[PDB]
């Protein structure tokens, strides 16, 4: 219920690990 | 004798020695008149 | 290639140029049918590429939600909060 | 009386920058935090006789290792007012009156 | 120099202590003792082997903006080639050994090009000079709140 | 007086801060022999130090709150032997200095090899031509006004 | 096949017409100077004598003239110490009451108020105090008097005069000829029996008279101008007889090999002297005497013309292995051919032999009332350290100078060098990756407790008190080395250092000599960096050294040579590929290291060791012992180590240490100045420097010989160059006042 | 808070939510009288809003509303 709580992990890990991963999947493959 | 003078002149040695007479005439200077900060003859 | 010293022949270019496995196998499988029969069946579900990926993500991120959000006192002191009065500034305060 | 030279945070003062005490004591200047720290007597501001000698340091020492102390015997009537040659600017003077 | 004229002038102006300045700026060393090593007590006592304070993410910020810094002098001192030549053994000894083969790059990994690297090394000089700073300006500042 | 400063013999940090210099150079003083080597040499570095001060007060320099001379530049005349004829004898000897090195360089500027008499000095020339430089000012002036002073076609 | 002197006549006949030619040796520098480059380039190639020609014997006889005239500089310096000890300095003074006074061997006469660095030394001197370590030498000589000083210092003299006439003689008058130099059996023959071990029982012999005999009158309390003086204990024997009884039968017990007679000045005892703080004489003397035997010996090894010895080449020759194929054949005519292999080879191990030297002598040391003389100690400790790798450094430049110049598989073919260079490669990639992990553990360790620390969880750190890394390994030899005397080495009554353990704390006129050193959790951290550091510059010289000829980037890289800047920007940039610039990069990384070996020694030093004693034996430390708590983290290096002692040397001004603060400012300067060069490159300048050139030509004052900027090459040395000197001349000035205020 | 008495205490910025800190830290940043470990503000915003004429947090969640919808814009 805490709001932080819930939204630091998702922007500090869920977030950046989803990015990361769809930008080096956009970047490293031929289109 | 001749190469002597040529080697005695040449950039290093004369630098050397004119900046060795510089120094000595300004230590002099100050020595006479040392912590002197201004004009004061005119 | 290797008829004595020749180390070059259009032929076999992947022989010339070292193509090799230093270490595969090429033996048949250790397990027995049986084990291989269970693993092959109840692993199934996760080897799909697009699904196994987005299973994992969406899955990893509840997971940390819940456990972060439902996290108990004697686990993180940052949400435990403060138990001391708070000092006063050098004049604010 | 024993006077801390330095605060905890690292702050340049004296713990208490104030000393009022009564004189048969002497006072202990033990350091805490931001040592080096050195503690030296006015000559200034100090009452009628007391040589600076006496209760300064050199004006070129300083006591070093967290737990040094100086002693001071003091007494006499009057109030003194010391403060640190080192981080004298940055406000570590102090004041010790003997009443 | 600007923010150091300032900020010098300023604190000691908010000690009522503007003498101070007066006799220290003359000269650079009174700037080195009197302003820089001065007013850094409290910010690297932000946190000590007996505890921290509030002052404690200046310091590691202080050190942190020290750290950047210096790798920047990385970048602006060892070149290219250098670079290139250890990069190219380092693929080697991937391509050799066994296990990781079977992971293979697709993109050829390379040295940083000059002008990047040139980049990267004032990248690298700016960040951690402004970190410093406003480590040093904001803890000097707030820690004696005067 | 300028600048809200007051001359430094009738100011008080002035002598406050002389008798300081003098008691830390006294105090060294009474350590060693009366009369020994070191006694000799700190007495005087003492009497130099009352000289001076005894000559800045003199000349009447301007003091601050800080008790220290200050230098004032704007040109007043109550001040010039501060930095104006100091500065016109500045710009007489670099001057002098700049005007002999172009002189030689524009004298062996004409030989097969110039380069060769540039790092072995040809002294017999240079001690002619270090001369000019007393009337640099003059040669200077004619050399603009003449108009060759300056490198035309470039 | 024999050995015997060769030489040549007036080779080179004395004269002044090269002198008024600058550059001789070079023909196109001979011809005379186009551009301001010209000049540089007469400097950088002085003593690149390999070079200007390519005759061998030319080069040996330069290079041994070269060395005569080096020896010359030595002693003229040698001199110089001595005369200015014996004139301008209280070693009187200093010898009647040494805890007491300040050694100093140097006044500043009084011109524009610099008088005031004669400071207060004491014993009615006033000068600069030295920290050379002069007075503790020539006290353990026996010098006594001045006029031994004036008479040694007139000698030195005389011998400087000798070597320069040495060097002028034997490169114009008789010149040695190659196969002479190319002698190198007969060479360490002499060297090894000749040179050290005679003069090692040469230095025995004066302990034996002249040491031991005025030594213990000194400690006996004599005053120094009441001593006989050293050549009477020659002259009349019994003066040797009291202080030592055995000297009574004289030489018998030495031919009758009753050597145990000679107990009493040729010792075993080990430890510290509890009276001067150094080593006991009678050991030293025994030292060199054992010295000197086992040199003499070692010194007969090598035939040179009677049949007995060993040929070098058959010793290398008859080395070979499985994993090696025909090893170290064809090395003797490697070494015997090229001057660079010799140089790189006796580079590394004299600069391994001064580190070495720098330990040894601050573990246990080896002068009276030395130990107690703290900044004597931290001055030698750090000198020893910085020639060393400095060096060490040298030796990979000239070991790549050889790769890439003298280097020749057609003509002179080595196995293990072929094999070397064939698998280069993993060798550096491996090098690489022991890097990479040491650096993560010893300094992500210190990241990791300061990150702890900011994050108020001291539990978490890695300390003594949270999670400990103690080095048991050190912690049991040292353990093994206390119990040592009476268990495993019966004959030494003290252990060989009192560092090892065994309590028994050495101090002298109430100063702590020397104790029991401990090793903790701090002391692993700090050892961790330390071969962290080590490794990485071996990493950068190494691959220059390997990777100097070819590489998979430039295949031709030899052909360019040893030094140039690059290959253009090609094949993404090839800037800083030659072997110069990775001996450039390992001057930095040497630099880093060395600078963090004299930090943890000088914070050691004063946390755990250097202190006063007081009368019921409670030592307090300079430092009350706080390295082991603050050393883990970064913040406590910068706080508790650079802020805390940086306050002697910045509060100098006023005083005698004044000097130590202007350094501490010129040498901040000069190292932001070298950034200038480290960080630009030479078109910028070039482009600038045609402007100035322009508004030159504008009043006919433009030079001829035309202002080109500083080749790359030279922007590159030039920033090394500023970047050493300003760092190293700070860490001085911080470490010599805060020595000199606090010791 | 700030408003009532703007020179006797310390603007907050914002909350701090970090897992990775420790019980004394926690204790040491709690400040601005709030209720748990907070950032203080240095960027002058509680002056400058103060004297614009701002007074309740309602004019502040709106003035936000207003932003956000003009970003979008
Ligand atoms: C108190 C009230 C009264 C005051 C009167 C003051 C008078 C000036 C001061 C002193 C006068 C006596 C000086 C000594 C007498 C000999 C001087 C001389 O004739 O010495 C001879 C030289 C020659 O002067 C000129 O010198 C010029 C340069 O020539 C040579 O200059 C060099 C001379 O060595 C070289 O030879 C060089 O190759 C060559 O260029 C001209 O070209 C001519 O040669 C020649 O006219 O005079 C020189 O300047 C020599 C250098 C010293 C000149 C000093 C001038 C004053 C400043
Ligand atoms: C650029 C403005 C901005 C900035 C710098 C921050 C910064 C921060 N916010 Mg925040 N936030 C913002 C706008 C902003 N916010 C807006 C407009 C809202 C809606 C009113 C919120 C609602 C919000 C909540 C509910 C929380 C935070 C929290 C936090 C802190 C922790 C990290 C976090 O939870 O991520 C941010 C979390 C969000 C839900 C943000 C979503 C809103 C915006 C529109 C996202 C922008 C994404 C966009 C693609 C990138 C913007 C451009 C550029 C900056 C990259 C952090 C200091 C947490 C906290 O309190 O700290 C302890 C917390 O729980 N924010
Ligand atoms: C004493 C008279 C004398 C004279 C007239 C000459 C004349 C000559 N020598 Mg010679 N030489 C002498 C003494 C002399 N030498 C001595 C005593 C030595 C033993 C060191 C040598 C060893 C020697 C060698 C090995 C060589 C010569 C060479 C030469 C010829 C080339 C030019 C030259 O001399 O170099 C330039 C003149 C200089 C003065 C250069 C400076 C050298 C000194 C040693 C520097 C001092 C070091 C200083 C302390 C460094 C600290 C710097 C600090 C002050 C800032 C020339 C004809 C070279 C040659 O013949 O080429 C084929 C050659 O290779 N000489
Ligand atoms: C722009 C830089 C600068 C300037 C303007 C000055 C200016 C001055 N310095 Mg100084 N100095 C400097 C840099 C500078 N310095 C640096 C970098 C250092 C470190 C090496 C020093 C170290 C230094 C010392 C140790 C001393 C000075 C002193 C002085 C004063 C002495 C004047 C004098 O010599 O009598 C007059 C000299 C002449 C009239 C000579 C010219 C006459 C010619 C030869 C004859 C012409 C005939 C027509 C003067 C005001 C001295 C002083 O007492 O200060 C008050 C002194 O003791 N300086
Ligand atoms: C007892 C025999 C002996 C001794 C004592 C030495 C000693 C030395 N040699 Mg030497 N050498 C010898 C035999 C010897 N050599 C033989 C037989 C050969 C031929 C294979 C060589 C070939 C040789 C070369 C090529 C070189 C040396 C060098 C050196 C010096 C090395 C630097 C040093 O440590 O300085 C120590 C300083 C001292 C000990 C100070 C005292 C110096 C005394 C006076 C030396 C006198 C010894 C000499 C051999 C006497 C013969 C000459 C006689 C006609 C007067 C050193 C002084 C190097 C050099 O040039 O020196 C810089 C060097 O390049 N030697
Ligand atoms: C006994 C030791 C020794 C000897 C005999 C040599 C001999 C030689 N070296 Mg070498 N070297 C050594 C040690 C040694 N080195 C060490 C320890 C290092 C590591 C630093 C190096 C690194 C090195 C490099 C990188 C190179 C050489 C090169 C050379 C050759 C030419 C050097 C030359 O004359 O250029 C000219 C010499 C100078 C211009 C003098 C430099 C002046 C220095 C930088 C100033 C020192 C400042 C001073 C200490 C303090 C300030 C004083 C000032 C303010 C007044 C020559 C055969 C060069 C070569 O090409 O090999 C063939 C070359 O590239 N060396
Ligand atoms: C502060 C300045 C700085 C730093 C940090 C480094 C760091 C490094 N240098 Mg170096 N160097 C510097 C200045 C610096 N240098 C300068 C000014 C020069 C010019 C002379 C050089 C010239 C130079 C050369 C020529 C070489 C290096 C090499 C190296 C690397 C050695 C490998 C290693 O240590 O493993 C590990 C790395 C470290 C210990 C550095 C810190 C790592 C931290 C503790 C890890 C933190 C991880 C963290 C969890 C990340 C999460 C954040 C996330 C948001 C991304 C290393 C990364 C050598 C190399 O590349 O190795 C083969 C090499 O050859 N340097
Ligand atoms: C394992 C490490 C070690 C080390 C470094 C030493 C070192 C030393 N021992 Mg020692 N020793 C050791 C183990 C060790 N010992 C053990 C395990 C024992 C049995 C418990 C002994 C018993 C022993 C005795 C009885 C003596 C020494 C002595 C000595 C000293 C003179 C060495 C010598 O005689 O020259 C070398 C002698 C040779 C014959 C060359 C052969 C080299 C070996 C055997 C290979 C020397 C400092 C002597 C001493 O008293 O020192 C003053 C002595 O009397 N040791
Ligand atoms: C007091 C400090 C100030 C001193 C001013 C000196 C006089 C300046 C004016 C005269 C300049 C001059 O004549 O040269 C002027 C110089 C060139 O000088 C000119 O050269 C010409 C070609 O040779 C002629 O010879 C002219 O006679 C000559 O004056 O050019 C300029 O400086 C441009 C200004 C306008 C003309
Ligand atoms: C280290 C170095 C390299 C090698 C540098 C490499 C190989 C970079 C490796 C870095 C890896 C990829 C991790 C970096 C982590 C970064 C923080 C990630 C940033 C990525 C985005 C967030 C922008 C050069 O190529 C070079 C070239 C010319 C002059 C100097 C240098 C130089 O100093
Ligand atoms: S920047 Fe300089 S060193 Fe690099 S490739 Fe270009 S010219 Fe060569
Ligand atoms: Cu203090």
């Amino acid at each position: 219920i805490n709001l932080p709580s819930l939204f630091v992990p998702l922007v500090g890990l869920l977030f950046p690990a989803v990015a990361m991963a769809s930008l080096f999947l956009h970047v490293e493959k031929r289109l | 004798m001749r190469d002597l003078k040529t080697y005695l002149s040449v950039a290093p040695v004369a630098s050397t020695l004119w900046f060795a007479a510089l120094a000595g005439l300004l230590i002099e200077i100050n020595r006479f008149f040392p912590d002197a900060l201004t004009f004061p003859f005119f | 290639y290797g008829d004595k010293s020749v180390y070059f022949d259009l032929e076999d270019l992947g022989n010339t140029t070292g193509q090799w496995d230093l270490y595969g196998s090429d033996a048949p499988s250790p397990y027995n049918s049986l084990q291989s029969k269970f693993f092959e069946t109840f692993a199934a579900p996760f080897t799909k590429r697009g699904l196994l990926l987005k299973f994992l993500i969406l899955g990893g991120g509840s997971t940390l939600a819940y456990f972060s959000a439902t996290a108990s006192g004697d686990i993180l002191p940052i949400k435990k909060g403060p138990q001391l009065p708070p000092q006063l500034g050098p004049r604010l305060g | 009386v024993e006077v801390l030279l330095g605060a905890s945070d690292g702050g340049l003062a004296f713990v208490p920058s104030s000393l009022e005490v009564s004189a048969g004591e002497t006072i202990v200047f033990k350091n805490n935090a931001g040592f080096p720290h050195n503690v030296v007597f006015d000559e200034d501001e100090i009452p009628a006789g007391v040589d600076a000698s006496k209760i300064s340091m050199p004006e070129e020492d300083l006591l070093n290792a967290p737990g040094e102390t100086y002693s001071v015997k003091l007494d006499a009537k009057g109030t003194y007012k010391f403060y640190c040659s080192p981080h004298q600017g940055a406000g570590m003077v102090g004041q010790v009156t003997v009443n | 120099w600007v923010t150091f004229y300032w900020h010098w002038k300023h604190i000691t102006l908010w000690q009522g202590n503007v003498s101070q300045f007066n006799e220290s700026s003359t000269y650079l060393m009174g700037w080195l003792r009197d302003y820089l090593w001065l007013n850094s007590s409290q910010l690297i006592n932000g946190y000590n082997p007996f505890g921290m304070n509030s002052l404690s993410v200046w310091a590691w910020m202080f050190l942190f903006g020290h750290l950047v810094w210096a790798t920047g002098f990385m970048f602006l001192i060892s070149w290219r080639g250098y670079w290139q030549e250890l990069i190219e053994t380092l693929a080697w000894a991937h391509e050799r050994t066994p296990l990781a083969n079977l992971i293979r790059w697709r993109d050829k990994p390379v040295a940083l090009s000059i002008v990047q690297a040139r980049l990267v090394g004032l990248v690298h000089f700016s960040v951690g000079y402004i970190f410093t700073y406003a480590a040093f300006l904001i803890a000097s500042t707030s820690g004696k709140f005067g | 007086d300028i600048a809200g400063l007051t001359p430094c013999k009738d100011s008080k940090q002035f002598a406050k801060r002389e008798k300081q210099s003098i008691k830390k150079l006294e105090s060294s003083l009474k350590l060693y022999a009366p009369d020994s080597a070191p006694a000799l040499a700190i007495n005087a570095t003492i009497e130099k130090t009352k000289r001076r001060f005894d000559n800045y007060g003199k000349q009447g320099l301007l003091c601050g709150a800080d008790g220290l001379p200050h230098l004032i530049v704007s040109g007043d005349q109550r001040h010039w032997g501060e930095f104006i004829t100091p500065g016109i004898l500045f710009l007489y000897i670099a001057g002098w200095i700049g005007w002999v090195g172009r002189s030689y360089l524009i004298a062996i500027r004409d030989d097969k090899k110039p380069t060769q008499k540039e790092i072995i000095i040809d002294v017999p020339l240079a001690t002619g031509l270090v001369f000019r430089g007393f009337s640099w000012p003059i040669a200077a002036y004619r050399e603009l006004l003449n108009g060759e002073l300056v490198a035309k076609d470039v | 096949p024999e050995v015997k002197i060769l030489v040549d006549r007036d080779p080179i006949k004395t004269s002044f017409e090269q002198w008024a030619k600058p550059g001789h040796f070079s023909r196109t520098i001979a011809k005379g100077p186009d551009t301001t480059t010209w000049i540089w380039n007469l400097h950088a190639d002085a003593h690149d004598f390999d070079s200007h020609t390519s005759d061998l014997e030319e080069i040996s006889r330069k290079v041994f003239s070269a060395h005569f005239g080096q020896l010359s500089i030595i002693f003229l310096w040698l001199s110089g110490m001595y005369f200015h000890g014996a004139r301008f300095s209280n070693y009187e003074a200093w010898l009647n009451d040494p805890t007491h006074i300040r050694p100093s061997a140097q006044v500043v006469w009084p011109i524009v108020g610099q008088e005031i660095l004669n400071g207060d030394v004491g014993g009615g001197f006033r000068g600069i105090q030295i920290t050379s370590g002069f007075f503790q030498i020539w006290r353990a000589s026996g010098i006594t008097s001045e006029l031994q000083l004036y008479c040694t210092a007139i000698g030195a003299l005389v011998f400087a005069a000798l070597m320069l006439f040495a060097g002028w003689f034997h490169y114009h008058k008789a010149a040695p000829k190659l196969v002479w130099f190319q002698d190198v059996e007969s060479m360490l023959n002499h060297h090894l029996a000749g040179l050290l071990g005679l003069g090692s029982l040469s230095w025995a012999g004066h302990q034996v008279h002249v040491s031991l005999p005025i030594n213990q009158f000194l400690n006996a309390g004599v005053d120094p101008k009441e001593i006989p003086l050293p050549h009477e204990f020659i002259l009349n024997r019994d003066l040797l007889a009291q202080l030592y009884p055995s000297f009574a039968e004289g030489a018998t017990p030495f031919f009758t090999l009753n050597w145990s007679k000679y107990a009493d000045f040729l010792t075993f005892r080990g430890g510290l002297d509890p009276l001067t703080g150094g080593l006991w004489l009678t050991d030293i003397a025994h030292h060199h005497l054992a010295i000197a035997i086992l040199f003499l010996i070692a010194g007969h090894m090598y035939r040179t013309n009677w049949g007995i010895g060993h040929g070098i080449k058959d010793i290398l020759e008859a080395h070979k292995g499985p994993f090696t194929g025909q090893g170290h054949k064809g090395l003797y005519e490697i070494l015997t051919t090229s001057w660079h292999a010799q140089l790189s080879i006796n580079l590394a191990m004299l600069g391994s032999l001064t580190i070495i030297v720098a330990h040894h002598m601050y573990a246990m040391p080896p002068y009276p009332y030395l130990a107690t003389d703290y900044g004597t100690q931290l001055s030698l400790f750090t000198h020893h350290m910085w020639i060393g790798g400095f060096l060490i450094v040298g030796a990979a430049a000239h070991a790549a100078i050889f790769m890439v110049r003298d280097y020749d598989p057609t003509t002179r073919y080595n196995d293990l060098l072929d094999r070397v260079l064939r698998h280069r490669d993993a060798i550096i990639s491996h090098l690489n990756w022991v890097c990479i992990f040491l650096g993560f553990h010893s300094f992500g360790l210190y990241i990791h407790n300061d990150t702890m620390s900011a994050l108020g969880r001291p539990q978490d750190m890695f300390s003594d008190t949270a999670i400990q890394l103690q080095p048991v390994f050190a912690q049991w030899i040292q353990n093994t080395h206390a119990l040592a005397p009476g268990t495993t080495a019966p004959g030494a009554t003290t252990s060989t250092s009192l560092t090892w353990g065994g309590g028994d704390l050495v101090s002298v006129g109430g100063k702590v000599a020397l104790l029991p050193i401990p090793l903790g959790t701090a002391d692993f951290l700090v050892h961790h960096i330390h071969a962290f550091t080590i490794h990485v510059t071996v990493l950068i010289l190494l691959k220059g050294v390997l990777f100097a000829r070819s590489s998979r980037l430039i295949p031709d890289k030899a052909n360019l040579g040893f030094r140039f800047p690059c290959d253009g920007p090609g094949r993404g940039g090839t800037c800083q590929v030659s072997a110069w610039d990775h001996v450039f990069l390992g001057l930095f990384w040497m630099y880093n290291a060395i600078s963090v070996v004299i930090f943890h020694f000088s914070w050691k030093m004063q946390s755990d060791v250097w202190g006063s004693i007081n009368d019921q034996g409670v030592v307090t430390h300079i430092t009350g012992g706080n390295f082991a708590q603050s050393s883990i983290t970064i913040n406590g290096w910068l706080r508790d180590f650079l802020w805390a002692q940086a306050s002697q040397v910045i509060q100098s001004y006023g005083s005698s240490l004044s000097a130590y603060g202007l350094f501490f400012l010129g040498a901040h300067f000069v190292w932001a100045f070298s950034l200038m060069f480290l960080f630009s490159g030479r078109g910028y300048w070039q482009e600038l420097i045609e402007s100035i050139v322009w508004a030159h030509n504008k009043l006919k004052v433009a030079p001829a010989t035309q202002p080109r900027a500083l080749s790359i090459v030279q922007g590159r040395a030039v920033g090394v160059t500023h970047y050493l000197l300003g760092g190293i001349a700070t860490t001085w000035a911080f470490f010599l006042a805060r020595i000199i205020a606090v010791g | 808070a700030w408003v009532q008495d703007p020179l006797h205490v310390r603007p907050i910025a914002h909350a701090i939510w970090d897992p990775h800190f420790g019980q004394p830290a926690v204790e040491a940043f709690t400040r601005g009288g709030a209720l748990g470990p907070v950032n203080i503000a240095y960027s002058g915003v509680y002056q400058w809003w103060y004297t614009i004429g701002l007074r309740t947090n309602e004019d502040l969640y709106t003035g936000a509303i207003f932003l956000l919808f003009l970003s979008f814009i």
